[PDB]
Parts: structure tokens; sequence; C-alpha cells
């Protein structure tokens, strides 16, 4: 009920605070559902393991954000449109300062 | 304005490869970016930069093209 | 036109090297007392001191950095006859691989470029020089030694090709330290033929007839040929032209004696366009090109 309430008022941090101290078991599992994802390589087209940042078969790092160049070991932000992407930081000052995808393709990520 | 036999050469792409390094060099991020934009427009051979893309878990397949749903299954 | 500073730093010991990273954010400097110690640029522009460890038994004399998109790592060679690395984690640097199989003292210690891997170069007193790799950007608690090249003297200094065009293969230079009354080549290159898969003698400069100090490549940034810079009693530079190995077409450029005394270290820059060389004259000269196509110095600095 509290999370229902607290939900309604668009208060996600403490809901999700409140999930995750939660002191039983039936409620400290509804962040535990379906929330990872599968991560590929636009290479190979394969999968890549669960804690690395290299390819198996293509030896490229595909952790690369398309601002600084540079390995991208945590938050990795994706356009769907593009498959582009990079820091999450570094996306947000770009995106701000035009609306181009940095990469370099014609493609509006978020189409103004 | 160059036809596509010039910017073929493997000396023409060293030099732009060599001048993006070296604006790397510079943390000038946000001058190559236009750059990037500059030379994909006016040169069709340029592949970008090869990045991950994320699949699902029942079709196996891309979601890159209900919104909610997926469109491969 | 070069002016000088100071900058805001204290050390005990003397020190035996300086080396930025990729981008001059960070120094790694070796000091005479084993205690080798990073420094880190601040958006002020003032430095300060991020950490401090000390090494093997022997003295260091070189630390080099090396590329960020495969981390933090650096090499650094002492009489302890091995060779070190050290990654951060986060700031306590931790001891990954000691590459331990050198009979003598391994006097210098280089990066390979970029585009091939994590490979490092070292060779000792022995004359033998190795050829370290790491198949695995994952771990670095395991290196690889592929190829051991003789060298029928002695090492200085040794330097990589930092050009990264297809045509140029692996290319290496290897000097000597060697005062023998014999006149015989100090600096030497070898390729890596790609059908042998070896590393081959390529070709050596017989005009170099005294004891060699340090060697270095100037970066290629797109140019025809290479340029290469010896320490001698003179500062020379010469050019290859390209034409088994791949002959080459070798013609001296420039050939200073404005130092009176022995050059000990040569670098170079980022374009690689000025020379900047020191000696036992106490003074650090750097040179320039002009319009005629002449090397003349553009600065005596002490
Ligand atoms: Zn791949
Ligand atoms: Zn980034
Ligand atoms: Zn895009
Ligand atoms: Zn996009
Ligand atoms: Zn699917």
């Amino acid at each position: 009920s509290y999370i229902d309430l607290l939900q309604r008022f668009r208060l996600w941090n403490v809901s999700n605070e409140v999930v995750k101290l939660s002191t039983s078991r039936a409620v400290s599992c509804l962040n535990q559902a379906s929330t990872t994802l599968h991560v590929n390589c636009s290479h190979c087209k394969r999968p890549m393991s669960s804690r690395g940042w290299v390819c198996d078969r293509c030896h490229r790092c595909a952790s690369m954000c398309a601002v600084c160049h540079h390995v991208v070991k945590g938050l990795f932000v994706w356009c769907q449109g593009c498959s582009h992407g990079g820091h999450l930081q570094h996306i947000m000052k770009w995106l701000e300062g035009s609306s181009h995808c940095p990469a370099g393709c014609g493609h509006l990520c978020e189409y103004s | 304005g160059s036809p596509l036999d010039v910017l073929k050469d493997e000396r023409v792409q060293y030099w732009i490869e060599n001048y993006r390094n070296l604006l790397d060099a510079w943390r000038f991020w946000h001058k190559r970016a236009e750059f990037d934009i500059h030379r994909s427009k006016l040169d069709p051979s340029s592949k970008p930069l090869a990045q991950v893309f994320v699949s699902c878990n029942f079709c196996g397949k891309s979601i890159s093209y209900k919104v909610t749903s997926c469109p491969g299954c | 036109m070069f002016v000088a500073r100071s900058i805001a730093a204290d050390h005990k010991d003397l020190i035996h090297d300086v080396s930025f990273d990729f981008h001059g954010r960070r120094m790694a400097t070796c000091s005479s007392d084993q205690s080798v110690k990073v420094w880190d640029k601040s958006e002020s522009g003032d430095w300060h001191c991020t950490a401090s460890w000390k090494t093997h038994s022997g003295s260091v004399w070189r630390v080099t950095w090396a590329h960020p998109e495969f981390g933090q790592v650096l090499a650094s060679c002492s009489f302890d006859r091995t060779a070190a690395v050290w990654e951060e984690i986060v700031s306590h640097w931790v001891k990954r691989t000691t590459l331990v199989d050198s009979r003598t003292s391994v006097t210098d210690v280089k990066f390979a470029p970029k585009h091939m891997g994590l490979m490092l170069a070292t060779c000792s007193a022995d004359g033998i020089v190795r050829i370290y790799e790491a198949p695995d950007v994952m771990n670095l608690s395991q290196w690889s030694l592929q190829h051991e090249i003789s060298c029928k003297l002695s090492c200085s200094c040794i330097s990589w090709n930092p050009s990264s065009s297809r045509a140029h293969s692996p290319m290496i230079a290897v000097g000597s330290d060697d005062s023998s009354p014999n006149a015989m080549a100090k600096v030497q290159i070898f390729e890596y033929n790609e059908n042998t898969r070896k590393y081959a003698k390529a070709e050596t400069l017989m005009t170099v007839t005294d004891p060699v100090h340090d060697i270095a490549f100037a970066p290629n940034l797109g140019r025809s040929f290479h340029i290469l810079a010896i320490a001698t009693k003179d500062v020379r530079i010469f050019t290859l032209k390209p034409v088994g190995p791949t002959k080459f077409e070798i013609h001296i450029v420039a050939q200073f004696d404005n130092h009176n005394s022995q050059v000990w270290r040569v670098s170079w820059n980022i374009t690689g366009t000025v020379l900047a060389s020191s000696g036992d004259d106490g003074c650090v000269r750097l040179w320039k090109a002009n319009y005629m196509d002449n090397w003349k110095c553009t600065g005596i600095l002490k």
C-alpha cells in the first residue's frame, strides 16, 4: 500500500528505497524481475559475457563513448534508431548542444 | 567535392584518421563530433563506429529499427 | 621563442625520468630512492601528488605510460633484472606480472603502438631483446615472450615506429653503448615479415661509429618517409625512404655539434617537428626546421 501511494506521486527514489530495504522476501523481488538486458556486438552479432567490455571473436572493445572515445565501464545510453551511444553524462551534454548522432550518421536521435 | 575514387585512397584516409586522433589529444571532443558530421555527409565510404546493440531474451534478435512490445515476436 | 618557468614540486632524491600519459595530465617520475611517484595536474593548473611506493632491489631508470584505451598501466625497469607493470585500483596500485626472464640489467622498456595490442619491448646488457604480449586485455597477470632477438652487442635505448599506416610493417631500433676500439654499426633496425612470422634484420647505419646513448622515432602524421634521431657525440637526424626486409633509402639531413659534449636524451613532439635534446653541457637545445628545409636551433635553455 505504501509503495502504491508513493508511486502515485512519482516519488520513485523513495519507493525503490523501500523496495531495496524491505524486510520481507515478497517485496524485495519487484525489481529483480525482467530488468536485465542482453548485450551484443554490432560487428560480430554475438553475445558478450556479463562482466566484460570486449569481444571474443571481434576483439574490438565494443564499449566506446561516441564523444570521448574512451572505454565505458559503467552506464551506457543507447539510441534505438542508430544503435549508437556512450557515457550517460556526455550524451546529455551533446544532445543539449545539438541534435545529431555524435558518431556521425544522418539521424536526429530525438527529432528535435 | 571529391568523386568516389580519390577518397578511396589509402593516403586520403590516413590524414583524416590522424587529424581525428590529434583532435582527440586536444580533448576537443565536440569539434571532432562536428568534423565527423561533416565527413560523414561528404564521404559515403566512411562507416561510423561499431558499438553495442541490445537483444531480446525470447526472440533473440535486435530491437533497433506496441512501443512497449518487441517488434520481433 | 621558448620561455622557461618553474614547476611547484618537491622531491628528496635525484629523479631519472618524467613521462606524460597521452593527454598531458599525469606524469610518472622515478627517484634515486627506488621510489616512483605519480603527479596529477588539476583544473587550476597545479600539480599534486597522488601516490608513491618503493620498487624492487635495483635502481629504476625508466618509467613509461600506456594508452588510455587499455586502462592505466606503467612499465618500469631496474637493475633487479626484472620489468614491472602497475594498475590503478580505486588509489592503490598493484603489481600484476613481473616479467623476469633476463640474466642482465634490463636497461630500457617501451610500449608498442596502440593499433596492434599490448606489447612491450625490453633488452638487457646481455644483448637480447624480448617482446611480450597480453592476449587478454581483461587480466594483466599473464604474458608471453614470443620473440627473442640476438643483437651481438649491448643495448642502450630502443624505440618503436609510431606510424600506423597499413603499408608499414612493425619496426624496432636497437642501439649500443659499447666503446670497444673496433668500429662497427651501433644502431640497427629490424622488420617483421608476416610470411616468415619473425623479426629480421633490415638495415644498419654504418656511419655510426661511436657509442650511442638514445634513439627515437619521429611520429608519422601521414608522411611518406620516416624520421629518426640518434644520440651520439653529435645529434644526427636520418630519414629512411621505403623502396624479405624492404630496402631503405638512407640519407642524412642534419648533424649538430652545438653542445661541445656527449648527447644524453632525445625526444620528439606529437606532430614530429621539434626535437629536444639534453647533454652534459647543462643546456637543453630545441631544433626546428626552417623554410629552406634546414634544421637549425630555436632555443637554448638551462
Ligand atoms: Zn565483435
Ligand atoms: Zn564518454
Ligand atoms: Zn546514429
Ligand atoms: Zn539516433
Ligand atoms: Zn526478441
